[PDB]
RNA sequence: AUAUACCGCCAUCUUCAGCAAACCCUAAAAAGGUAUUAAAGUAAGCAAAAGAAUCAAACAUAAAAACGUUAGGUCAAGGUGUAGCCA
């Protein structure tokens, strides 16, 4: 099973005819939903790294 | 006043923690009655008691 | 255990010259490298007189005996800064010498800012940088002005927010709120490297010296 | 300046919901329809009285299940079945649900002739959409 | 018609009239009140019982049945939520202590706490806020006309020789409150007190058009100052001084005016260090004896101070002319509550 | 009766680019805060933008358009505050 199969899956099992397809329903993996963190920037210190 | 609101309080010469209130440490002086806001009927009182 | 960690930080403070700073440099030194050079007459500001050794045809001499001095004093608290693991910022808006400025902060281990300050940047740490922003131990500014001609930002900034200030000052900058002055010339680039290189030299000796100092005092907690 | 259905800015304390805060122009594009009923295609009938009904569907949910909706309830008619789905919020005991679905489901049977069920999913708090 | 009802929020919203015209027109007032409050789902004005919604549902091992009240029992009811709603609406009437400052309706003097806590935590409850002046300051817009701020002048100080003053502007009096407060904290001078109770000397000075000459008392003197001065001797902690303020009476250059002489005035053991003999002191209570409060740090001169025969001070009118014998005001030295 | 008590729903500037919140700076601040070879401004929200619609594509047209201004329009869509009529 697939990131391709999923989509087609959740589109069939959530039938939406919204024209904007950001609001239809998702079910995708954490990392492309989620926008990166940037990570701390400095230490337990404090000292920039 | 502060002495008339307190039923408890008592103006009597044996009574000295609260006369010493009513008296400056640094000079001796007796307080006159505006400077603790006590009404003058007690402030006379007071006076006579620390006296 | 608590002996040892008083005898790393204490120690350091019971000794005149702890990192051996006076040999790095010297008024010979200072002469070769053109730091006795300062702008003309018309430049000087008011503040600078004490530190002018005179005026050849116009323009104003640096007393290389004051400069040697307080040269001395700026490198040795910039020592015990960075033994005790604290931050120190290069800060400078001349752009000849901006990549050499942050090339020695690498060098060092330490941080530059030789780009346009922003407002704010250390009277308002907090929301431009986070919460938990750790602001600079110390700040020194191998040019106190910016590019107009005027003192730059961080220098009242600093004062502000009571940080020590390790400044190079010129015959016409305001040496007033520099913790540590360090009169000498600003523009040449035989000057500026000089500098570059006993702040870098410095603080690298002082970070030496505490792991040595560390090794040491915790060798002998076993033994 | 167009003042329907919108709920209009603050100081961005005014917590909105995903229904509130989208204006008429995001119906079919990012909302769709609280009702949906056959009644609106074309070549249908009885649009007047499928709409009538949900007017008062509405109007009767909020009554009877006052300040426990979370959000607008959703109308679904399928064949003469209807079915509402409410989201309530978590005031009420549990037993108070199910003596207030007994109800409604048998008077609003009886009422419009059809099979009523009641559809509840308990939230433990209005959710929020964006702060405005 | 069941179909023209409208909700709870929106007649309130039309009835209490709040946005619109009236508003920006300054335009007592009606009260929103909420009618869900004291209802509970099940009961109505009938009485009848419904077990599982407004009664229990089994009642001594009984499964009851549906049922109504008596008109009696009914009566009751009805009557005790009426009580019900007396109880609500008369918390709402009770008004409660607060403090006046220099006068009832104004806010000068008026304690509003402590600075709010720091970036790491940092509590700042050793320390009191007090206003020293709000005024409602105007600026001419064209989408608004006239535009009104609170400007806030506010002073903090943890009674112990620190202290600070800040201007907070803003559109609500609250916030300008807030900005003042928090701002103040950030400005915190320093200010040396001799003994704990008064400054170390006299200090006059001018700032701008204002002038502050402050002088330096025993024990037991109080506080007889401008009532701002109080206030702000209260936060540093200064127990006994006199002070006179003349020429304008501007807050804030009053404000800046005496942190400024009050964190430039000059301690016992500065003096010692900068002319390197002993300072020492003769009270008159305590007679001839001489009390040493200040010893050189480092090397004692032996050079004494050379004394002039007469002193070319430039002294102050006010001050000479009591002891001159010349009459004073008679708002001089009235009988005032302790300070 | 009062749109000069309001809700609701709009007009106008307007397809104008601002609005307001939290901060920071000023030899005091009524207010003001930009310079890119950069000189005290910063980082989030709303609007614009983007996106969606006119069933490929673009462009275009629609739609959208904040805070305010005109006590602008509407007590006669409906509702409603206050006052008024109840043979
Ligand atoms: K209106
Ligand atoms: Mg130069
Ligand atoms: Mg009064
Ligand atoms: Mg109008
Ligand atoms: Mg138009
Ligand atoms: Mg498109
Ligand atoms: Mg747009
Ligand atoms: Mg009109
Ligand atoms: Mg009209």
């Amino acid at each position: 099973f697939a990131e391709e199969d999923i989509d087609r899956a959740i589109a069939y099992l959530f039938p939406s005819g919204l024209f904007e397809k950001r609001a239809r329903p998702m079910m995708k993996h954490p990392e492309h939903i989620f926008p990166k963190q940037r990570a701390t920037q400095w230490g337990e210190d404090g000292r920039p790294f | 006043c502060p002495i008339c609101r307190d039923h408890k309080l008592h103006v009597d010469f044996r009574n000295v923690k609260l006369l010493e209130q009513f008296v400056c440490a640094h000079t001796g002086i007796i307080f006159h009655a505006p400077y603790t806001g006590v009404c003058m009927k007690q402030h006379k009182k007071l006076t006579q008691a620390i006296q | 255990g608590d002996d040892f960690q008083s005898r790393i930080l204490d120690t350091p403070l019971q000794h005149s010259d702890f990192f051996n700073v006076k040999e790095l440099f010297s008024v010979k030194s200072l002469f070769e490298a053109r730091v006795h050079l300062g702008h003309k007459a018309g430049c000087r500001h008011r503040f600078m007189e004490p530190y002018i050794f005179g005026n050849r045809l116009g323009q104003d001499i640096i007393d290389l005996d004051q400069t040697a001095l307080n040269l001395q004093l700026a490198l040795n608290f910039t020592a015990h800064v960075a033994y005790r693991k604290g931050i120190i910022l290069f800060v400078s808006r001349n752009r000849q010498f901006s990549h050499l400025i942050e090339t020695t902060a690498q060098a060092c281990g330490e941080y530059a800012h030789t780009r346009y300050f922003k407002g704010g940047l250390l009277t308002n740490a907090q929301l431009l940088f986070g919460p938990s922003v750790r602001l600079p131990d110390l700040i020194i500014f191998l040019h106190t002005l910016n590019n107009v001609f005027e003192p730059h930002v961080a220098v009242r900034d600093a004062a502000k927010m009571n940080i020590p200030t390790v400044g190079i000052v010129d015959t016409n900058c305001n040496p007033c709120l520099i913790t540590y002055p360090i009169p000498g010339n600003d523009d040449s680039p035989q000057a500026i490297q000089l500098f570059c290189k006993l702040f870098r030299t410095t603080i690298n000796r002082a970070k030496e010296k505490r792991r040595q100092m560390e090794a040491l005092h915790r060798l002998q907690s076993p033994k | 300046k167009n003042r329907a259905a919108r709920v209009r800015v603050a100081k961005g304390n005014k917590p909105v919901s995903y229904e509130e805060a989208h204006a008429p122009h995001y119906i079919a594009h990012r909302k769709g329809w609280l009702s949906l009923h056959t009644g609106n295609l074309d070549g249908e009938d009885h649009a007047a009285e499928r709409t009538l009904e949900d007017v008062f569907l509405r109007k009767f949910m909020m009554g009877t299940f006052p300040g426990c909706l979370a959000d607008q309830i959703v109308l679904k008619r399928r064949a003469n079945q209807v079915d509402i789905c409410a989201l309530v919020l978590r005031q009420l005991p549990a037993h108070k649900f199910y003596f207030l679905v007994g109800y409604s489901e048998t008077l609003l049977s009886h009422f419009y002739k059809c099979p009523v069920r009641l559809h509840l999913q308990t939230v433990p708090s209005k959710v929020v959409y964006k702060y405005i | 018609s069941f179909f023209t009802k409208l909700t709870a929020e929106e007649l309130w919203k039309g009835a209490l009239a709040e946005t619109g015209a009236g508003a920006r027109k300054g335009r007592k007032k009606k009260k929103r009140k909420d009618l869900n409050r004291g209802q509970i789902i099940g009961e109505g004005r009938s009485g009848f019982l419904w077990p599982g919604l407004n009664v229990p549902l089994i009642k001594s091992g009984v499964v009851q049945n549906i049922g109504q009240r008596s008109k009696e029992e009914q009566q009751k009811v009805e009557a005790t939520m009426v009580e019900q709603r007396e109880e609500w609406d008369r918390k709402r009437k009770i008004k409660v202590k607060r403090e006046r400052g220099w006068s009832g309706n104004t806010w000068g003097g008026v304690s509003i706490g402590p600075p709010d806590p720091g970036p790491n935590g940092e509590t700042y409850e050793d320390f009191d806020t007090r206003i020293l002046e709000v005024r409602n300051v105007f600026n001419m817009t064209a989408k608004e006309g006239r535009k009104k701020s609170v400007r806030v002048l506010v002073a903090v100080g943890n009674g112990n020789g620190a202290a600070g003053f800040a201007i907070g502007k803003a559109a609500d009096r609250g916030d300008a409150f807030r900005k003042a407060k928090n701002r103040a904290i950030h400005y915190l001078h320093y200010i040396e007190r001799y003994e704990g109770h008064t400054i170390f000397h006299d200090i006059s000075l001018r700032f701008k058009r204002t002038q502050i000459r402050m002088k330096k008392q025993p024990r037991g003197y109080g506080l007889r100052c401008h009532r701002a001065i109080i206030t702000i001797c209260r936060l540093i902690g200064i127990k006994d001084m006199y002070a006179r303020v003349t020429g304008s009476m501007n807050m804030l250059n009053l404000t800046r005016g005496l942190f400024h002489g009050l964190a430039r005035q000059e301690t016992h053991q500065h003096l010692a260090d900068k002319k390197g003999l002993h300072v020492v002191e003769f009270r008159e209570e305590c007679g001839p004896l001489p009390i040493v409060v200040a010893s050189p740090h480092g090397a004692l001169s032996k050079e004494p101070e050379p004394e002039p025969e007469v002193p070319d001070t430039k002294l102050d009118w006010q001050d000479v002319k009591a002891m001159q014998g010349l009459k004073r005001s008679v708002w001089f030295n009235l009988k005032r509550p302790a300070t």
